[PDB]
RNA sequence: CACCAACUUCCUAAACUUAAAUUGGGUUAAUCUAUAACUUUAUAGAUGCAACACUGUUAGUAUGAGUAACAAGAAUUCCAAU
């Protein structure tokens, strides 16, 4: 019975979800490149993606120096955020996060595995996939098809 | 058992006795010893009765060969490949002549049980019922609810 | 316990005659102590026969359970002395023709409980068993159509010998 | 309550041998053209992925020498530079982590 | 009859693949180092004149059969079947490559070939139809094209929608029959002998025996039709997995015989395409391709 | 390895060639539509009169949602929202083929993407020229009342003051049920938005929002015979006899706008 | 004890499987089971049921034959039972 | 105006007349010894000499059943790290 759901149940009670998200946010933005569960990792996204919304808006903005300092328990990371990650962030309007499918983990509980880093990082890029080329015959014969049209 | 065990249907090895009657029975081994309470009545039966049945049937070749041996047995090939072999331990003159005579009239056919004990080429002389037979036709051969 | 398994691996054939066919190659491969259940493993065996070598161990690759990496083990080592052994050329040119798991030696233990029971405890061994044949995996079985029912069954009818008659 | 009798082996064996009992195969094996192993369409490569992890862990453990102590995350932004590498005008104003290795092909 | 060429035909292919394999004696080793992206360095002892790119492949892996087409021996495309000659590098062309332009072309005069096969045995015994030849056109174009000269008898006779159908039905047949394409260079000489009756083959063959110093010419042959190939064809007629008989245009300066130019789409089985796709491609495939 | 693989139609697609491919769709599922728009220059079958006993076909609507109606009365009634969608026939059934007692329509509605269908679907929608449907359903129609297959459909068929019958699957409650067809008998229909094809229908309908549902005339006794005096076969703007106002409104309904109603 | 058991049951079955044949075979020409059976045995004909069986099967034309016969014998039955005893034996009466 | 149906009865070959404690008589598996035999036999003399059944005793292996059942706070630069 999971129809209409918009929250996953994490950790050993909503606090603990908060907690274990934040946890994870705290981690995500002193390193930028993290690997959890998949589930985990879904339900973080739309998180992180707001934080750097917050850093956007402004140091001065009372209420995400209040954001800021509970979700980062490090304090050293609230600097990064205004100064780094917001920076960095200003041009996109979005999709600062970028999570992909890793394969599962061999502990003997087939965990489904993905990883969630952000997008601008320093980080050597991650193994994307690369579309097919339209040189290829398929793609060549679509061409001729575009130049007729 | 008969579920259990196989059978067959009425046959002749080669037709045998359409021309002449054939003796399938083609070679007998006995094997005997000089001291042994079992040979006993096979050491008088090739005493007296060996003789008489070698001149009786001519055509079966016959090898005896006393022999230090516990127990003496007798082997018989047939023609048509059939070998039997059967134990004289310690049986009397006249149960040997009474086996080996039921072993030349017997035939290598084999032994279980036949399902017919009638065999014809030739069942039919007037023909196989069918259908067809007694069966009036019609002028023009018109099938039946014709109108034509 | 017996070992026949290896020993149809030091089987040796006569000679091939000149008018003979190139005799396609057979290796049994088997490892006879595994801490695993074979009825659990049997599952993979079944499935995995008659497939091709690489089939069969790319799908291992991505299987789940303990077994089946055992079973990919099993196989490498049985393909590495094909070609070291037995004469191999290529080594994709193999398929399974035979995979069955067997039973092996257990240990017996006690199983204790909190509140006074005790339980049979046994630690579980197995044998597992693999026939490879040189070559492609045999072609599937085609079924049959409406048109081959048909004909057989008038085949059947023609025959038919009469019961219990002249 | 306990079973009224044993069970047949054959009645056993038809129920773990039904279809919906076996191991089913898979047909989403993929190939991955940078390492040339197997993959699946929706799971990514390992064996060069093995390389960027292993990079990652060697590119933050010079980062930790560098910070010397917990807490220390700059306000600024990182970059990492190779040997063979010198830092440019845009590199001004940003932590500069200096690896022995050369640039990796991959890397960029 | 028909009939009658075709098998002495084959019997001329079988006699100088017999001459070829005795000019060959014993078997000699030859090192071909693989130079291909993946697995490089391999070094391979083959057999000279007997052993095909087939047998690497199959010596990795049976992926590497399954996707290799082509070969690329010491810089130069070979037929995946084609027997090695020398000591080289070998490399693997796959249908994904960055540039499959070489793979395409072949492909396209495969599919060409096979397309003049079904032209020949499509009619009937009775009429006559002469091969001209396969017109060699772009990917781009949308359609591959074979010309073919039919007798006066058939100058009002053209094909129907059933009529395309049944051809392609003939196409699909030859697919699933999986007749793998053989391979022999042939001097003009001979080839002039086994083509002598088509006088517009006699020509093409004279073309390919000028542009090279020596007389030979690549001649491929499917079960019993055979053909001048402008390069490296498929290695088997399986690869197709879609196929269709797209439409046929009459050249009008066609007078002294009925030249028509017979336009068709293949695919591969490793690129398959959509129904709406496929549908959409056949209908621009039944459009004139000339030649630029 | 000479196996099956899984694909889909984006395994192969570039991503520029994947963004022509997207505009292509549209392209070809406007043309189509176009294509259809007039049925009566289409070769329509003969037109018959209406006579007692006639049953027209009925509509597949999407289900917008709810909001409250007021009547001239000072009442307030809560109303359902039904959408039309690219309603069209597909397929028409002799009566002797289908059944003695009356022949069969087949509408759908609701156009659907090419993508993930089966062949064989795209097959007989490319013979009918149009794009594939997302349900289909078959309403039972009097030959008098036969329409030719590609003839389009309009929420104008009916009439503000008409009574009408809806069915539609009922929501899964999953194990405990549900998703089993229903219908909802003596629903009126208040006002009819010509220019979205909007049906505003008395009462609460079976199903979750965004649900296909089937709309056809009122089946209850007492309404035997209201097709007489609406459109017989069914509504042609085709024809464009007299062009009718984008909003229908029944008698009784207060309209937005006018005075406010006091009871004197 | 199956199989002892069954060999007296299957000679009552061949017996009954004989009768069924014969009495297809009889209603085929228009003669009941009993009739014939009867008009053989006034006719000093003593052929056994499954003799009956095989003549018919294979020997159609005598089986019509021998059912004329029976049928015949059965006119001449008729003819005494109408004659009430006081007219002569029948030509294919006599015994 | 009958047929069918029991080994009742007849017929070919044979047979010579209907339950179970108990009672009379004739054989026999296996092992050892005496004396022989010599691919496993004979005549005597002996005996821990024959098990589909005691909720039997011991061992093995099934069935229930792959069922009941059981298990490690997070991230990372790493398990005597942060
Ligand atoms: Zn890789």
């Amino acid at each position: 019975i999971s129809h209409g759901r918009v929250y996953r149940r994490l950790g050993l009670g909503p606090e603990s979800r908060i907690h274990l998200l934040r946890n994870l946010l705290t981690g995500l933005v002193r390193h930028e490149r993290i690997e959890a569960t998949w589930a985990r990792a879904d339900e973080m996204r739309g998180y992180a993606e707001k934080l750097i919304d917050y850093g956007k808006l402004g140091d001065t903005n009372e209420r995400a120096m209040r954001m800021a300092d509970f979700w980062l328990t490090e304090k050293d990371l609230i600097p990064k955020l205004f100064k780094v990650l917001a920076p960095r962030f200003q041009g996109q309007n979005g999709n600062y996060t970028r999570m992909l499918q890793i394969p599962n983990r061999k502990e003997q509980d087939r965990a489904k595995m993905a990883v969630i880093e952000y997008k601008g990082n320093y980080l050597p890029p991650l193994p994307l996939p690369h579309r097919d080329s339209n040189l290829t015959l398929l793609n060549q014969l679509l061409l001729g098809l575009q130049q007729d049209l | 058992t008969g579920r259990g065990t196989s059978s067959r249907f009425l046959t002749s090895v080669l037709h045998n006795g359409l021309g002449r009657y054939v003796q399938q029975l083609q070679r007998l081994s006995l094997s005997l010893s000089r001291d042994a309470p079992s040979s006993r009545g096979a050491r008088e039966f090739v005493e007296r009765e060996v003789t008489d049945f070698a001149r009786r049937n001519p055509g079966v070749v016959v090898y005896v060969n006393p022999r230090p041996c516990a127990m003496p047995r007798i082997v018989a090939e047939y023609l048509n490949g059939a070998v039997r072999e059967e134990n004289v331990n310690s049986k009397s003159v006249e149960e040997i002549k009474s086996l080996v005579q039921k072993l030349a009239d017997q035939s290598g056919l084999d032994v279980i049980r036949i399902r017919k004990p009638f065999h014809t080429d030739n069942p039919s002389i007037q023909g196989q019922w069918h259908p067809f037979t007694n069966k009036r036709t019609a002028l023009h051969g018109l099938r039946p609810r014709e109108l034509r | 316990i017996s070992r026949k398994w290896e020993k149809k691996n030091k089987i040796v054939y006569p000679p091939q005659l000149p008018g003979e066919p190139r005799r396609p190659a057979e290796i049994y491969h088997c490892r006879r102590q595994i801490k695993y259940s074979k009825d659990k493993m049997w599952y993979l065996a079944k499935m995995i026969r008659g497939m091709s070598i690489d089939q069969a161990l790319a799908q291992l690759e991505f299987n789940d359970k303990k077994g089946a990496q055992i079973i990919k083990e099993v196989l490498l080592e049985a393909q590495d002395m094909a070609v070291r052994d037995h004469n191999v050329e290529f080594r994709s040119n193999l398929h399974i023709a035979e995979s069955t798991s067997g039973r092996g030696q257990c240990l017996k233990r006690i199983r204790y409980h909190g509140r006074g029971r005790f339980g049979i405890m046994e630690k579980v061994y197995c044998h597992y068993f693999v026939k490879l044949v040189e070559g492609p995996p045999p072609p599937p079985e085609v079924p049959k159509t409406a048109v081959d029912h048909a004909k057989d069954y008038i085949q059947q009818l023609r025959s038919r010998t009469i019961i219990h008659t002249l | 309550a306990a079973p009224k009798n044993r069970r047949t082996i054959e009645v056993n064996r038809c129920r773990r041998r039904n279809p919906q009992k076996l191991i089913k195969i898979k047909n989403n094996i993929d190939i991955c053209p940078e390492c040339g192993h197997l993959k699946q369409k929706h799971v990514l490569c390992g064996y060069c992925y093995e390389k960027v992890r292993q990079e990652t862990t060697k590119i933050r453990q010079q980062i930790g020498a560098q910070e010397g102590g917990p807490f220390r995350a700059p306000s600024v932004e990182t970059m990492v530079l190779y040997t063979g590498e010198k830092p440019s005008e845009k590199d001004q104003g940003k932590r500069i982590v200096e690896r022995n290795i050369k640039r990796p092909s991959w890397f960029t | 009859s028909p009939t009658e060429l075709t098998e002495m035909r084959n019997d001329l292919f079988n006699r100088e693949k017999s001459r070829q394999l005795s000019l060959t004696p014993r078997t000699e080793k030859i090192e071909v180092k693989h130079v291909g992206k993946t697995d490089p360095g391999t070094v391979f002892v083959m057999n000279k004149n007997i052993s095909t790119p087939y047998s690497c492949a199959m010596h990795l892996s049976e992926w590497y059969c399954s996707k290799s087409i082509l070969a690329l021996v010491d810089g130069q495309p070979w037929d995946m079947y084609k027997p090695l000659t020398k000591s080289c590098e070998i490399k693997f062309l796959t249908f994904k490559d960055p540039d499959p332009k070489e793979v395409n072309k072949a492909y396209w005069r495969s599919c060409a070939m096979m397309l003049g096969c079904v032209i020949e045995r499509a009619f009937k015994d009775d009429y006559v139809v002469s091969l001209v030849r396969a017109p060699e056109v772009p990917v781009i174009a949308g359609a591959f094209c074979y010309d073919v000269t039919l007798d006066k008898r058939l100058d009002e006779w053209m094909p129907t929608k059933e009529n395309l159908r049944s051809f392609t039905k003939d196409a699909h047949a030859l697919i699933y029959r999986d007749l793998p394409f053989e391979t022999l260079d042939v001097d003009a000489r001979v080839a002039l002998e086994i083509f002598q009756h088509n006088k517009y083959k006699v020509d093409f063959i004279e073309e390919k025996a000028s542009q090279n110093p020596e007389r030979i010419v690549k001649l491929h042959r499917i079960g019993d039709f055979i053909d001048v190939s402008e390069g490296p064809l498929i290695p088997r007629t399986s690869v197709c997995f879609q196929y269709e008989v797209s439409a046929v245009h009459n050249l009008n300066p066609s007078q002294p015989n009925l030249i028509r130019r017979f336009q068709g789409l293949s695919l591969p089985t490793h690129l398959r395409a959509q129904f709406t796709i496929w549908d959409k491609l056949v209908e621009r495939s039944r459009k004139m391709v000339t030649e630029d | 390895l000479h196996s099956k693989s899984s694909t889909w139609w984006d395994e192969h697609l570039s991503e520029e060639n994947l963004s022509f491919v997207k505009q292509l769709v549209s392209d070809e599922n406007k043309t189509q539509l176009t294509s259809k728009l007039n049925p009566l220059k289409d070769e329509p079958w003969p037109l018959h009169p209406w006579e007692p006993g006639s049953f027209r076909v009925g509509l597949i609507a999407l289900k917008l949602g709810m909001m409250p109606l007021w009547t001239k009365d000072g009442q307030k009634h809560a109303v359902t929202l039904l959408q039309v969608q690219d309603c069209h026939v597909l397929k028409y059934t002799p009566k002797e083929d289908h059944n003695g007692k009356i022949a069969a329509l087949t509408v759908g509605g609701k156009t659907v993407s090419r993508f993930y269908k089966p062949d064989s679907r795209l097959e007989f929608y490319r013979d009918l020229g149009l794009p594939p449907k997302q349900i289909h359903k078959i309403f039972h129609v009097t030959d008098n009342a036969v329409i030719k297959p590609g003839t389009p459909l309009y929420a104008a068929h009916f009439r503000p003051g008409q009574y009408v019958d809806v069915t539609a699957k009922t929501i899964g409650k999953g194990f405990q049920m549900g998703n089993q067809n229903r219908t909802v008998y003596g629903l009126k229909v208040w006002r009819v938005n010509t220019k979205h094809n909007i049906i505003y229908v008395n009462g609460s309908v079976p199903g979750h929002k965004n649900c296909l549902v089937k709309i056809k005339d009122s089946t209850l006794p007492a309404y035997k015979d209201s097709c007489k005096n609406l459109p017989f076969p069914t509504y042609f703007p085709d024809g464009d006899e007299e062009e009718l106002p984008e909003d229908l409104f029944d008698e009784s309904v207060w309209q937005p706008s006018e005075p406010s109603i006091t009871f004197a | 004890v199956k199989c002892t058991k069954a060999r007296r049951l299957k000679k009552r079955n061949l017996r009954t499987l004989w009768i069924n044949r014969i009495t297809a075979a009889s209603q085929e020409h228009g003669l009941k089971y009993p009739a014939f059976i009867v008009n053989l045995i006034k006719c000093q004909v003593e052929l056994n049921r499954k003799v009956l069986v095989d003549l018919a099967i294979y020997e159609p034309k005598t089986f019509k034959s021998l059912a004329a016969l029976a049928k015949r014998r059965q006119q001449e039955g008729f003819a005494a039972a109408l004659g009430d005893g006081k007219e002569p034996e029948g030509i294919f009466s006599r015994v």
